[PDB]
């Protein structure tokens, strides 16, 4: 299968036989396009605010959990949200793939793109 | 009588006949698993001593 990101890599497009990365690129996929960016599902997306005060910060996360849980339904995804020091709201993903038992390292991460 | 009969190069009589070898792959021993099922449905775990 083609992971979710393009690369053309020895000339050919990325074609990965492992469901573990191609998982991983479905969540960065679905992380990467905001509702509204496909014309064919204009659904489709997570939500994005961005300037806005720091008070309701938590339900947009939970909005995300609840979109990456029902989008993706081989991995489970707990989202949790910190508050930086100028505007940064720093979202963290901590996902596994229910299909494997250990985390799955992938050799296509130590190579140099 | 006897009929001669001279070499030919393809006939409709011959091609009545000309099936006799056939690839299938019905129930047999080395047919029984033909169906595997992807990583949908399966754990990939590692090998601990005492397993």
């Amino acid at each position: 299968m083609y992971v979710y990101p393009p690369r053309i890599i020895n000339g050919t497009l990325y074609k990965s036989t492992d469901l573990a990365e191609y998982t991983r690129g479905k969540i960065l996929q679905t992380l990467s396009i905001v509702r509204g960016e496909l014309v064919a599902d204009p659904f489709f997306g997570v939500p994005l605010r961005l300037f806005s005060n720091i008070n309701d910060y938590q339900s947009d996360v939970s909005k995300i959990q609840i979109i990456l849980e029902e989008e993706i339904t081989e991995a489970q995804f707990i989202v949790t949200g910190d508050l930086k020091n100028n505007g940064i709201v720093s979202l963290t993903v901590y996902w596994a793939y229910l299909g494997t038992e250990n985390i799955e390292n992938f050799e296509i991460d130590t190579s140099n793109i | 009588t006897t009929q001669e009969f001279l070499s030919k190069n393809k006939t409709i009589e011959s091609e009545l006949l000309d099936l006799l070898i056939k690839p299938n792959t019905d129930d047999s021993i080395l047919t029984r698993n033909k169906q595997a099922i992807a990583d949908r449905d399966l754990f990939d775990i590692e090998w601990e001593p005492g397993q």
